[PDB]
C-alpha cells in the first residue's frame, strides 16, 4: 500500500498503452495534461477534494521540459516519489534536493495562483 | 468562460450533438480516450448533456491572505511603486492604462503602503 | 533643546533619569488610558544632546560624573533591545540633510566607547539586511549615498 | 618630500618658527573650505611618515609642533566631511611603526609637561588605540610612566599655548584625572588581552599596576569605585585569562573600607561566578557575609 | 523596585544552573 | 542546498594533489 505493487504498475502500463496509441514512445504537446484525469482504483484521485496536490502535480508535469514532451522514464519516477512518504525513507543528498525543489515549486505555484487571481481581478473589474 | 474556451469547446461539442454514449466520441475528437468509470464520474457530478454543463465539467476537470505571498515584513501593507512594478511587468499582458485604473482603484489612500484589504473590499462592493 | 542646552550637567542628568523612568513604562499604557478614548518624537529630540553631553566634560568629584554616567544611562537606555531603539527610531530617519550628521553621531558613539557586545552588532547587521528589504520595497533610483553611509 | 623633511625639521628646531607653523596648520586645518582640510591632512601625513625616533628627542618646541601636527592628524579621523575621514583612516595605515612610536612618545611627553590639556589628549589616544593597535599605543610601561607622573603631580605638595583649538589641586581634580585614567585602563583591559606574563618583559610593569591599583584605590565619596564596578563586568565578560588572574584582588578591595551602583554591584557579583574556579578558604566564607549583606545593606 | 527582583532572579538562575556554587549541603 | 557536491569535488581535487606530490617527490 505504501509502494506501487504489480497490480498498480499493471494498471499504469494499461493506461499508458491506452493513452498512447500511435506507437512511437512519446506523449505529444496536446495530451500531457489528460494523463492523470482517469487514475482510479487503489490510486484513487478525483477532480475535487485534492486540489492542492492536483495543481502541484500539474506544475511538476510541465517544469522539467518547459512544455512539450515527457518520456517513458520520467513521469513514473516522479509518481513513485509522490506515492511514498519521503520523510524517513530517503537519503540526504536526494532529500535535500527534493525539499529544495518542493519549496521552490511551492513558491512557484503560489506565484502562479496569485497571478491567475490577478488575471481574475482584471476580468472582474473591466 | 473565456471566448477561447467558449469557441474551442463549441467546435468540440457541435460535432456530435441529448444522449449518453456520444460523450466519449466528443472527447475522442477532443483528444482523450476515457474509461466507463471516468464517464460515470462525470455524470455523477450532475443520460442528458447540454452545452454549458459540458463547459463546466471540462473546466472542472482542468483571497485576503493571498497578498501575503507578496508581503514580507508582515505589516499588512505593500509599497505602491513595488506593487505596481511587479503587477504590470512580471509577465502577461497588463497595459499601462488598465494598471493606471488599478492604481486609482487601489491607492485611493495614497500613503505609499497600499492597504490590499481595502483593495479587496472595494473589489467585492458590486 | 534648551533644558539640554542648559549648560549645567546635573540638571540634564536629572532630566535623562526622568527620561529613563518614562522609558521604563512604555508598554503599560495600551489599556491604562480610558476605555473608549482609544477609539473616540522624543527619540530624535534627545539622542543629539546625549552625544553632545558625551562630548562635554566636567570635573565632578562628589561621587558624580559627566561622560561616564551618560555612557551608562545610554547603555541602560538600550540594554533592553536594539530594536526598541530602532523601531521607535527608524520613523524619524527621512531627512537626508539631518541624516548626514545623524549617521555621523552614530559613528562617533561607538568610536567613543569601542567595547560592545557582539549579539547587538550581528542583529544590527541583520537590521541592515532589513533596511535592504525596505530598499526592495522602495527601490527609487538612489544607492551610492546609502552604500557609503553603510560601508 | 624626502629631501624637504630634514630641512623643515632643522627649521622648526629654532625659535620663531613654531608660531608660523602653528598659524599655518591652524589656517589650513580650521578652514571653511574642505579642500584645505584635505591638503592639510595629506601634508601632515607626509611629514609624519618621513620622521625618525632619536632625531627629535633634544628640542622641546619641535616635539610640541610635531605633537600638534599629530593631534590634528588624529583629529581629522572624525571630521565632518566623509572624504577627509576615510582618507585620514586609510593614510594612517601607510605609516611605518617606528615613526608612530616616536609620535606617541612626543605626545606622551606633551601629556607629561602640559597641565590644562589632559581632557582632549586622552580622547585622541583612545582613538589611536581604536585604530592602530599593533603599535603599543597603550602598554604597561606607558601606565607606569603615567603612574609616576600622576605621583609627581599629586604627591609633590609654562609658556606654550593650548592645543585645544586643534579640536575646537590635591583632593579632587587631580584625583578626577586619575579616575579618568582608571576608566581608560578598564577600557584597555576589556579591549585587548595584553599578556604581560607571556614575556619576561613588563612583569614589574603589570605588577606595579596591580600594586598601586591596590594602594590608591582601597573614603567612600569618590568617583572611582562606581566606574570600577561599571568596567569590571565587561572586563570579566570579555577577558578570561587576565580576568581570572586579577579576580581575587578585585574581591579583596570590594568592601575594603545607592541604587544604580547597587545594580552594577550585583551584576559584578553575578559575573564573579559564571565560569571562574574561585574555590579557596577564608575567602569564600565572606560570601556567607555577602548573603548577610543581602540582609545588612538592605536593612 | 524591579532591581531587587532581578537580583533574586539572577540568584535564582545562579543556583538553578549549578547547586554546588551556593548551598550544596549548607 | 549545494554544500554537498563541493565536498566531493574538493575530495577528488585533493586526491589529484596527493597523486601529484606522490609522483614528483620520489
Amino acid at each position: 500500500d505504501q509502494l506501487l505493487s504489480y497490480n498498480d504498475l499493471r494498471h499504469f502500463q494499461i493506461i499508458w498503452n491506452m493513452v498512447d496509441d500511435k506507437r512511437e514512445g512519446v506523449i505529444p504537446t496536446f495530451r500531457v495534461k489528460f494523463l492523470l484525469r482517469l487514475l482510479r482504483g487503489r490510486l484513487e484521485v478525483d477532480l475535487d477534494k485534492d486540489k492542492l496536490l492536483f495543481k502541484h502535480m500539474c506544475y511538476e508535469m510541465e517544469r522539467l521540459h518547459n512544455g512539450g514532451d515527457v518520456t517513458f522514464h520520467d513521469v513514473l519516477s516522479m509518481l513513485s516519489y509522490r506515492s511514498v512518504d519521503i520523510r524517513k525513507s530517503l537519503q540526504l543528498e536526494e532529500l535535500l534536493a527534493r525539499e529544495q525543489l518542493e519549496y521552490t515549486i511551492e513558491e512557484e505555484v503560489a506565484k502562479q495562483t496569485i497571478r491567475m487571481w490577478l488575471k481574475k481581478c482584471l476580468k472582474r473589474i473591466r | 468562460l473565456t471566448e477561447e474556451q467558449i469557441a474551442e469547446f463549441k467546435e468540440a461539442f457541435s460535432l456530435f450533438d441529448i444522449t449518453t454514449k456520444e460523450l466519449g466520441t466528443v472527447m475522442r475528437s477532443l483528444g482523450q480516450n476515457p474509461t466507463e468509470a471516468e464517464l460515470q464520474d462525470m455524470i455523477n457530478e450532475v443520460g442528458t448533456i447540454d452545452f454549458p454543463e459540458f463547459l463546466t465539467m471540462m473546466a472542472r476537470k482542468m483571497i485576503r491572505e493571498a497578498f501575503r505571498v507578496f508581503d514580507k515584513d508582515g505589516n499588512g501593507y505593500i509599497s505602491a511603486a513595488e506593487l505596481r512594478h511587479v503587477m504590470t511587468n512580471l509577465g502577461e499582458k497588463l497595459t499601462d492604462e488598465e494598471v493606471d485604473e488599478m492604481i486609482r482603484e487601489a491607492d485611493i489612500d495614497g500613503d505609499g503602503q497600499v492597504n490590499y484589504e481595502e483593495f479587496v473590499q472595494m473589489m467585492t462592493a458590486k | 533643546m534648551s533644558e539640554f542646552h542648559h549648560p549645567e550637567t546635573v540638571q540634564r542628568l536629572n532630566a535623562v533619569l526622568k527620561f529613563h523612568t518614562l522609558w521604563r513604562f512604555r508598554y503599560q499604557v495600551w489599556p491604562r488610558m480610558e476605555e473608549g478614548a482609544q477609539q473616540i518624537a522624543c527619540i530624535c529630540a534627545a539622542v543629539l544632546p546625549i552625544v553632545h553631553l558625551m562630548e562635554d566634560g566636567e570635573v565632578r568629584e562628589d561621587g558624580v560624573a559627566v561622560s561616564a554616567v551618560a555612557q551608562q544611562v545610554l547603555w541602560n537606555c538600550l540594554i533592553e533591545d536594539p530594536s526598541t531603539v530602532l523601531r521607535h527610531f527608524l520613523e524619524k530617519l527621512t531627512i537626508s540633510n539631518r541624516q548626514d550628521e545623524l549617521m555621523y553621531m552614530l559613528r562617533k558613539l561607538l568610536l567613543n566607547i569601542g567595547d560592545f557586545p557582539a549579539q547587538t552588532s550581528h542583529i544590527l547587521f541583520n537590521y541592515l539586511v532589513g533596511l535592504i528589504m525596505y530598499f526592495v520595497r522602495t527601490p527609487c533610483e538612489w544607492g551610492m549615498d546609502a552604500i557609503s553611509a553603510t560601508l | 618630500s624626502s629631501l624637504a623633511v630634514p630641512l623643515l625639521l632643522h627649521a622648526l628646531s629654532l625659535p620663531h618658527g613654531a608660531d608660523i607653523f602653528w598659524t599655518i596648520i591652524n589656517g589650513n586645518f580650521n578652514s571653511k573650505d574642505w579642500k584645505m582640510r584635505f591638503e592639510a591632512v595629506e601634508k601632515v601625513a607626509v611629514i609624519c611618515r618621513f620622521l625618525d625616533i632619536h632625531s627629535v628627542t633634544k628640542n622641546h618646541l619641535l616635539k610640541y609642533s610635531l605633537a600638534h601636527a599629530f593631534c590634528c592628524f588624529l583629529t581629522a579621523v572624525e571630521d565632518v566631511n566623509p572624504a577627509v575621514a576615510t582618507r585620514a583612516g586609510l593614510l594612517l595605515d601607510t605609516i611605518k611603526r617606528p615613526a608612530l612610536q616616536g609620535l606617541c612618545l612626543c605626545l606622551d611627553f606633551q601629556f607629561d609637561t602640559v597641565v590644562k590639556d589632559r581632557p582632549t589628549i586622552l580622547s585622541k589616544l583612545l582613538l589611536l588605540h581604536f585604530l592602530k593597535q599593533d603599535i603599543p599605543a597603550l602598554s604597561w610601561e606607558f601606565f607606569v610612566n603615567r603612574f609616576e607622573t600622576l605621583s609627581l603631580e599629586a604627591q609633590l605638595h609654562k609658556s606654550v599655548r593650548s592645543l585645544r583649538d586643534s579640536v575646537k589641586e590635591d583632593a579632587g581634580i587631580d584625583h578626577q584625572t586619575v579616575h579618568q585614567l582608571i576608566t581608560v585602563l578598564m577600557k584597555f583591559m576589556a579591549k585587548d588581552e595584553s599578556s604581560a606574563e607571556s614575556d619576561i618583559s613588563s612583569a614589574k610593569a603589570f605588577n606595579t599596576v596591580k600594586r598601586h591599583l591596590y594602594v590608591l584605590l582601597g573614603m567612600r565619596l569618590s568617583t572611582c569605585f562606581n566606574a570600577f564596578i561599571a568596567g569590571i563586568a565587561q572586563v570579566m565578560d570579555y577577558n578570561i585569562n587576565l580576568g581570572k588572574h586579577l579576580l581575587p584582588l578585585v574581591v579583596q578591595v570590594l568592601k575594603y573600607c545607592k541604587p544604580h551602583i547597587r545594580q552594577m554591584w550585583l551584576k559584578a557579583l553575578l559575573v564573579i561566578l559564571y565560569k571562574y574556579p574561585y574555590r579557596d578558604c577564608d575567602i569564600s566564607k565572606i560570601l556567607l557575609h555577602l548573603i548577610h549583606i543581602t540582609v545588612n545593606t538592605l536593612n | 523596585e524591579e532591581t531587587l527582583g532581578l537580583a533574586i532572579v539572577v540568584l535564582s538562575t545562579f543556583i538553578h544552573l549549578s547547586p554546588d556554587l551556593a548551598a550544596p549541603l549548607l | 542546498e549545494d554544500s554537498e557536491i563541493k565536498m566531493i569535488q574538493e575530495k577528488k581535487e585533493q586526491a589529484e594533489m596527493k597523486r601529484k606530490v606522490q609522483e614528483e617527490e620520489l
